[PDB]
Parts: structure tokens; C-alpha cells; sequence
């Protein structure tokens, strides 16, 4: 729901919780890889019910995955953190730098991608077999971002292999940023540097 | 007319279907495409303002400091907060945004008014609000005065 | 509850007005008086000192 | 039997159109009022939380 259809809050409803910020993030549906012919939707690989992640064969190329509900809508301060449980069966990939990059797109105001963050990934030599392992990332926002998606990027040197991506979860984290609070900065700081 | 019958069921189906001559796959495609109880609603837009009272818990991570509009169709770009006025109508081939569209009214010596299409917006004490518009007045013959 | 009133007055005798980007903001930052007893511990502190 | 197939005919036009001994307007009427994916969804009530 978008932020401008919400008029007022309720101060007592405020409290602290942390909650998922994508829809369909385990993949567990067949959400979010529609209309694909690289990547597809599994119901047979996976950890938590219906065993639901996502398949896809590395010809020799670059990879990229899109979420399938739409823009988060991220702004400056708000710390947010990003984390997957990535694996790669029978990876023919080339044994490099690069292939799995747990990243996000930031759009700007008129939706624009400013950067690719890395929050994660495989590091150099990018071969082998694995199990699910989790990368976490904690992006701290830029000026001048509007909205925020979370992408699934495979270098181009990559060669071979299945990628399964689970448990996605990027999360708005931290406390009421100080500078929200009406004079309270500056009353502080008075105080302080008075005693 | 039992030929006119038979294309009347016809015109059923494609009615149920969505557009004349077409087919029962459109029309259940149609029917499926329709979002019933059960089915999921899209939250893409939900034009309108959501009450305060359905908001059972915020999230205090989330809250953050950015000031959007308030007001639907507040650009008078579509037919929207305009419906059935004969002092007020859309406008559009007139405005700085596209689709170029603002508010028409033929001032027949007399006051006008024109109210916002969405329904209340939620104050409350305290909570200081900014209001602003931009306004054009063309071939004013409106008395000089207050 | 609000709403925005737009209002060619009576007196007005002829012409047609326009108008386009209305925009009635909620603006601020969080008030002072939403925190728990913070406006009483910190005047305390101010008045302390 | 014939009758009844076309009374049933124009019942199905009743019933498309929401009331019993209705039109086609009020047929495309109804099918107007139908919301669907691409429709624009009121903010009304929404009941519940």
C-alpha cells in the first residue's frame, strides 16, 4: 500500500516490530518469476513448504531475476538489511570473480537505477558445489532514492550450473531515526553543551 | 425469430465474454480474470484514503520522514471530484500537466464551489498543514472587489 | 475530518477560473508531545540545571 | 418447449442484468459495474485490518 493513501496514524498503534518487506521472497509460488524463459519456478528443491525456490541453467551467460510485486519504497536513513539462502548445484561456471551478486535497484524519484549495491554473493572462483548458505548485507541509503526492489544477479563469466535462491528477506531495521523528533536534537545538544 | 433468439444467446456470450462476437474461452477467461471473495485484490493503487481505525500496528523501523500528497486527483487531470456540477467541469485542453486537464466554470455573476471528489481528510489537533494551488483567472468580468 | 473548499464568492460577476497542482500537505515532524513523559524528564533536566 | 427455451433466454438476460424482467442496458450496466483486475479499487470501508 503506498504511502500517500495514508492519511493518519495511531501513536498508541505505533510499537516495534520488524516485518517482511516482499511478497512471495521464498518463491515459494510460482509468483515473481512470471513470464521467464530463464529462470522457473520449483516446487521440488527447496527447505520450507511446498520445497517452492527457483531453477535456472547458466549457458555460458549473464542472469538477472526481478521480484515480482512492485517498488519498495525506500528513503534516506532506515537502515535496512538483506539476506538469501543461496546454493548451486553441478555450477560449470567459471572459476571467477563475480556470478552470484545478492543486490537490490534503486530507482529514483522518476525511476532510475543510481547504483548495484552488493549486499552478498560468492566470492572469487566461482566453481563447485554448496548448500544453502546466507549472505547478509546492510545497506544504508543514499540521498535521493525513492524506491528500492531487490534483484537477482548472476555475472556474465558465469558457464553452468543451477542457482537456487531461498528465504529471501529484506527488512527495514533500526529505531526512530533522532533527527524525526521536533527540536529534541537541538534541546539535547543544548543541554550538553551547557553542563 | 427463433433465429433472433439463437443470436440473442449468442450476444449473451459474448456480453459475458466482454465484447460482441466472441468466444466462451474469452468469456470464461473473462470470468476467471474477475477477482471473486476468495481471490486475492491487487494492491497496486487503491485510489482514495484508507481510515485510521483499520491500521492495527505500524512499524516503527519503517516510519521515516517524507511528506506526500493527500488529495486524489488533485491535479484535475481526470473526470474524477468534478462529477455532476453544472458550475464545474473537466477540462481537458486546458492545464500545465498532461493530460491538460483543470477545472472549467462558467460564472454567471453568481458564487461557485467546488469541493474535493475523495472523502474527509483526517486532522487532528495540532499535526500544521500547508495548502497550495495553482489558480488562473481568464476573462475575469468578476466586479473589482473582496 | 477536512476538506479542500474552493470559493468564487458571490460578488463575482464573470470570467472562468482555472485550477491545477493542489496540494494540501500533512506537514511537521514528529510533535513533542507524542513521547512518554519526555517533555517532563527534559524540562526537569533544563530546570534542574 | 421452444417457449420455455426462449423464456429462458430472455431470463438469462434478467439474470445478467442483476433483475428479473430487465434489458441489455442494464445487462452492460452490471457488466460495468463488475470490477476486475485493471479496475480501480475503492478505499471505502475496507473491513477488517
Amino acid at each position: 500500500i503506498g504511502t500517500n493513501h495514508l492519511p493518519l496514524l495511531s501513536v498508541s498503534h505505533i510499537a516495534n516490530i520488524n516485518p517482511e518487506l516482499l511478497v512471495n521472497a521464498g518463491f515459494d509460488s510460482d509468483v515473481s518469476v512470471v513470464d521467464n524463459p530463464y529462470w522457473d519456478w520449483d516446487g521440488t528443491v527447496g527447505r520450507t513448504a511446498p520445497l517452492g525456490a527457483v531453477k535456472v541453467v547458466a549457458d555460458g551467460t549473464i542472469k538477472d531475476l526481478l521480484s515480482g510485486p512492485d517498488a519498495i519504497p525506500v528513503v534516506e536513513g532506515q537502515k535496512l538489511n538483506v539476506s538469501a539462502w543461496l546454493k548451486y548445484s553441478g555450477l560449470v561456471a567459471g572459476a571467477g570473480a563475480g556470478s552470484i551478486r545478492l543486490s537490490g535497484t534503486a530507482y529514483s524519484a522518476d525511476g532510475e537505477v543510481v547504483a548495484y549495491p552488493d549486499f552478498g554473493g560468492i566470492p572469487d572462483g566461482a566453481s563447485g558445489t554448496s548448500d544453502w548458505t546466507q549472505v547478509t548485507g546492510q545497506y544504508v541509503v543514499p540521498a535521493g532514492v525513492t524506491q528500492f526492489r531487490l534483484r537477482l544477479s548472476v555475472r556474465e563469466n558465469a558457464t553452468g550450473g543451477t542457482v537456487w535462491f531461498d528465504d529471501c528477506s529484506v527488512k527495514k531495521a533500526g529505531l526512530l531515526p533522532q533527527g524525526l523528533v521536533d527540536g529534541l536534537v537541538q534541546a539535547l545538544s543544548d543541554l550538553l553543551t551547557w553542563l | 425469430d427463433l433465429a433472433d433468439a439463437f443470436q440473442a444467446v449468442a450476444n449473451l456470450i459474448d456480453a459475458i465474454a466482454g465484447e460482441v462476437g466472441s468466444s466462451l474461452a474469452d468469456a470464461i477467461a473473462k470470468l476467471a480474470t474477475f477477482l471473486t471473495e476468495l481471490s486475492p485484490l491487487n494492491a497496486g493503487m487503491l485510489f482514495g484514503l484508507i481510515g485510521t481505525n483499520h491500521l492495527p500496528l505500524l512499524s516503527v523501523s519503517h516510519i521515516a520522514n517524507i511528506n506526500p500528497e493527500l488529495l486524489v486527483n488533485a491535479g484535475f487531470d481526470s473526470d474524477v471530484s468534478v462529477v455532476d456540477n453544472p458550475y464545474w467541469d473537466w477540462d481537458g485542453t486546458v492545464g500545465r500537466t498532461a493530460p491538460l486537464g483543470a477545472v472549467k466554470v462558467v460564472a454567471d455573476g453568481t458564487i461557485k464551489d467546488l469541493l474535493s471528489g475523495p472523502d474527509a481528510i483526517p486532522v487532528v489537533e495540532g499535526q500544521k498543514l500547508n495548502v497550495s494551488a495553482w489558480l488562473k483567472y481568464s476573462g475575469l468580468v468578476a466586479g473589482a472587489g473582496a
